[PDB]
RNA sequence: CCGAUAGUGAACCAGUACCGUGAGGGAAAGGUGAAAAGCACCCCGGAAGGGGAGUGAAAUAGAACCUGAAACCGUGUGCUUACAAGUAGUCAGAGCCCGUUAAUGGGUGAUGGCGUGCCUUUUGUAGAAUGAACCGGCGAGUUACGAUUUGAUGCAAGGUUAA
RNA sequence: AACUUGGGAGUCAGAACAUGGGUGAUAAGGUCCGUGUUCGAAAGGGAAACAGCCCAGACCACCAGCUAAGGUCCCAAAAUA
RNA sequence: CAAUGGUAGGAGAGCGUUCUAAGGGCGUUGAAGCAUGAUCGUAAGGACAUGUGGAGCGCUUAGAAGUGAGAAUGCCGGUGU
């Protein structure tokens, strides 16, 4: 009835990710894996990664068909930044925060 | 802030960086140094009086002799530390579990066969105090140790 | 009297004035000091006569 | 069948069958109270009482002797380090009207 | 030149409610079946 | 916190009320007016709540003024621009808008809340002895002496 | 020996931050703000418990009038006869009566006018 | 006497990373589990990660590993909100949801009244005077010796010992 | 109430109003004294808002009553007396 | 019957925290911590229940203090705008 996918600590920002991550919140799976492949953002191979994991997870640990199945829940929430400097003018350095993200993917088929 | 190692010198100017003013890197309210009114090694007794003392011990044992806590035994001729033995001499007594034996004098064998058992503190007629009189629930005196006493304590 | 149960004599213990210690105490801020000048300082106060 | 007593401070306005909520009496859980302070009568006939009606009791049954919910008084001035903090808890008394006389 | 206070979480999400992105302008490609983006060749077959 | 009565919608009941403006003063008809759409004529009445009735003011252009304040009693109003203010007396309103007249004299008699807004709504004004209002069987209302 | 600030800061603060349920944003989560605004609620609610009395009588005393003028007599009149006629009805119970039971209001309106 | 911001600067390869030309200055960083039994095998993936299976009493004990607060970031919703002027609450209140340490109950809230934060410093501060981005931890009348006074307790024309 | 003996303080920047005066210009929300009040350290009601003006001193409840200063056409309680 | 605004400031009574003494207790049939709750007292604050947690901790009386933080352009960390 439900199947799971974690990608965690990607090193991609959070906020940059959940932009990507609110186009396929509820889609259907299909719809989502193309709205994913043909969406131009550094976030959505990434994303498409941990789709194609949850669906398999679904057919392999489930028997759960894979036409019937909708993105039931998609975010990411925050990991654990790096944090990094930036050499500025007149010897001061500038903190820089690289963000990471652990993104989830629970699929369903929409019953009990 | 002086026994603490290091932090001897202005972290920073005093006036110009935006930053509050400081003058130690060990100051009281920096992480990592510097106690202000801190506990110091010092004694904590004191003096009474010596007519207090007395009085003081005749209340305890005046206490102790009111309360049926007081048993006076004639002689206790224990010719080997035996713990068994001094167990079954206090059954046979009927002593609570917290007892103050109290020998003439120094009683060897005695102080050895009590050691052992919890709750059971030998001492002798000059070696009696306050506190451990106080603790025991009764008290198994030999007649010398009591006229010693009494001698003692007017 | 038994050492669980032991009592001061009545009227010869009293708690320290704690101060500095919030408002409720009334001697929480300044701490009983007033408000400036040497006796407010640590160590101010001026030499006796 | 609608009547206005006096008790505490204050008039309440009762009918048969009503319960209300009165500052404490001294009375206990299960008694009877009376109160005999009757200004009001109304419905069909009205006795407007000049101070009180004369006779018109009204009996009610007492129950739950209780306190109210606790009120946490604070105050404080702004800047002087003065501030005052509290709890009330007000005692009343519920009773049921049973009959309005006259 | 700097800002005079915080910006509390009612004012940032209240000015990043239009920062979005839309989906592709996407369609199923007619000779293959998978979906690719209008006026652009179908990336699976390669077709139109 | 006992037994005071409470109005809400489920039980206020609002009617529809005439008011003759032929012959009577602008300040001493906008008051009486303000309190019956403000509901304080009613025993219900209820600070929260809008208790009170709707008022047709129908002439409206008979409506007077004591002393010589046709030419004097000036209303100002500004545009929110540079230099933007203008003026009109209040004889001018009389003559071109007098509706505008009298409900701005009995707006400014309500409270400024969302409340009082709402209650002047229910102010209809007329600058002639008809009104559209047949619907809504208004009654006629004599104004208090 | 040592006593560490464990485990009575956050009782403290959390107590009051629980007391501050409702409260916009950064008032009913941050500890300094909601102190201060419970602090500001705890002195508006001392003097609106007294305000309450008053805005109360206003109420009452505005629907006697209104239901006194329907008989053609001012509350100031109505109130003065109903001293006259040793009625002590308070404000309360009077708009009470006026509101529920009309006839009994009028009838006290005539032995407050007869009162004159 | 301290129990990882404490106790040595250093509980851990510490006078070490690091800074300085040099004297010198000087950190931060403890905890899986009883046992490593430290996840055989299957699946997605280049990998990283994960989902199963299994070990284990426990696997949101999985190696950054005991507990796991707050700030902060998200995802769902019950109630509200696009004619309104707000130190954000408080008092009054319908409607709509809910049902408790069962007691004149919980959540929200149309609308009305009242209402210019807190500290410091001031004659006087909403103050456009000072201070605080937020959260957490730490952070300021102590001890020794003497003096004086008050309470207590012994003894009393006597009281008390210091080394 | 007052006084005496002792332990512990804080305060030594004051303000406005009214009134008797100096100074200034029968100027200042000026400055310096005498006298009273209030603020300071005082909430509540009135004076629109407004430390110092007028009324009045908050132990805590109440959806009771009587008044002060100020008020009673509508905002806004009470006389279109 | 009377009194109970309050700043510098004086006085009194108490609430909590760590440790120690003695007594009496609770704990893997689940301690302390943490979380939530519509609970109790005049305040400081005290319980109860249920989740989390997985080995220690209350109560009484009495002794000691590194005993209580919201502010120091405080110090260290974390995290925002
Ligand atoms: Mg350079
Ligand atoms: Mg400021
Ligand atoms: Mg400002
Ligand atoms: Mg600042």
């Amino acid at each position: 009835m439900e199947a799971k996918a974690v990608a965690r600590t990607i090193r991609i920002a959070p906020r940059k990710v959940r932009l990507v991550l609110d186009l396929i919140r509820g889609k259907n799976a299909a719809e989502a894996i193309a709205i994913l492949k043909l969406t131009n953002k550094a976030s959505s191979p990434v994303i498409e990664k941990v789709l194609m994991s949850a669906l398999a997870n679904a057919e392999h640990n489930y028997d759960m068909n894979t036409d019937e199945l909708v993105v039931k829940e998609a975010y990411a929430n925050e990991g654990p930044t790096l944090k990094r400097f930036r050499p500025r003018a007149q010897g001061r350095a500038s903190a820089i925060n690289k963000r990471t993200s652990h993104i989830t993917i629970v699929v369903s088929d929409g019953k009990e | 802030r002086s026994a603490v190692s290091g932090g001897g010198r202005k972290p920073w100017k005093q006036k110009g960086t935006g930053r509050a003013r400081q003058g130690t890197i060990r100051a009281p309210q920096w992480r990592g140094g510097g106690i202000v009114f801190g506990p110091t090694p010092r004694s904590y007794a004191y003096k009474m009086p010596k007519k207090m003392r007395r009085l003081a011990l005749r209340s305890a044992l005046s206490f102790k002799a009111q309360e049926n806590g007081l048993t006076v035994v004639d002689a206790f001729n224990f010719e080997a530390p035996k713990t068994k033995e001094f167990k079954n001499v206090l059954s046979t007594l009927e002593q609570p579990k917290k007892v103050l034996v109290v020998t003439e004098n120094e009683d060897v064998n005695v102080e050895l066969s009590a050691r052992n058992i919890p709750g059971v503190q030998v001492t002798t007629a000059q070696g009696l105090n306050v506190l451990d009189i106080t603790n025991a629930d009764s008290l198994v005196i030999t007649e010398a140790a009591a006229k010693k006493v009494e001698e003692v304590l007017g | 009297m038994k050492l669980h149960e032991l009592k001061p004599a009545e009227g010869s213990r009293k708690e320290r004035n704690r101060v500095g210690r919030g408002v409720a105490t009334g001697n929480g801020k300044t701490s009983g000091r007033g408000h400036k000048g040497q006796k407010a300082r640590s160590g101010g106060g001026v030499r006796p006569g | 069948m609608f009547a206005i007593i006096e008790t505490g401070g204050k008039q309440i306005k009762v009918e048969e069958g009503q319960e209300i909520f009165v500052e404490k009496l001294d009375v206990n859980e299960g008694d009877t109270f009376t109160f005999d302070k009757v200004l009001f009568v109304g419905g069909d006939s009205v006795k407007v009482g000049a101070p009180t009606v004369e006779g018109a009791t009204v009996t009610a049954t007492v129950n739950k002797q209780g306190r109210g919910k606790k009120i946490t008084v604070f105050t404080y001035k702004r800047r002087k380090n003065s501030k005052r903090k509290k709890g009330h808890r007000q005692p009343y008394t519920k009773l049921t009207i049973d009959k309005i006389n006259a | 030149a700097v800002p005079k206070r915080r910006t509390s979480k009612t004012r940032k999400n209240k000015r990043r409610t239009h920062f979005k992105i839309s989906v592709p302008g996407m369609t199923e490609c007619p000779n293959c079946g998978e979906y690719k983006l209008s006026h652009r060749v179908c990336k699976n077959c390669g077709s139109y | 916190m006992r037994q005071t009565f409470m109005a809400n919608e489920s039980n206020i009941e609002r009617k529809w009320y005439v008011i003759d403006a032929e012959g009577q003063t602008l300040g001493r008809l906008s008051s009486e007016v303000a309190s019956i759409l403000r509901g304080k004529n009613k025993v219900t009445y209820t600070p929260h709540v809008d208790t009170g009735d709707y008022v047709i003011v129908i002439n409206a252009s008979k409506i007077e003024f004591t002393g010589n304040k046709e030419t004097d009693k000036v209303y100002y109003r500004h545009s929110n621009h540079p230099g933007g203010i203008k003026s009109i007396t209040a004889g001018e309103l009389r003559r071109t808008n007098p509706e505008r007249l009298i409900e701005n004299s009995i707006k400014g008699m309500l409270p400024s809340t969302r409340l009082g807004e709402k209650q002047g709504k229910k102010l209809f004004v007329y600058g002639g002895a008809e009104h559209p209002h047949a619907a809504q069987q208004p009654e006629n209302y004599e104004l208090r002496g | 020996p040592r006593v560490k600030g464990g485990t009575v800061t956050r009782a403290r603060r959390k107590k009051t931050i629980k007391l501050a349920k409702g409260y916009f944003g950064s008032k009913h989560t941050l500890y300094k703000v909601a102190k201060q605004q419970v602090m500001k609620s705890g002195q508006y609610a001392f003097r609106d418990r007294r305000q309450r009395k008053r805005d109360f009588r206003k109420l009452w005393i505005t629907r006697i009038n209104a239901a006194a003028r329907q008989h053609e007599m001012s509350y100031s009149r109505l109130m003065n006869g109903l001293k006259k006629a040793g009625i002590d009805i308070n404000r309360k119970m009077l708009s009470e009566i006026a509101i529920s039971d009309e006839k009994a209001f009028a009838q006290l309106v005539t032995k407050a006018k007869d009162a004159l």
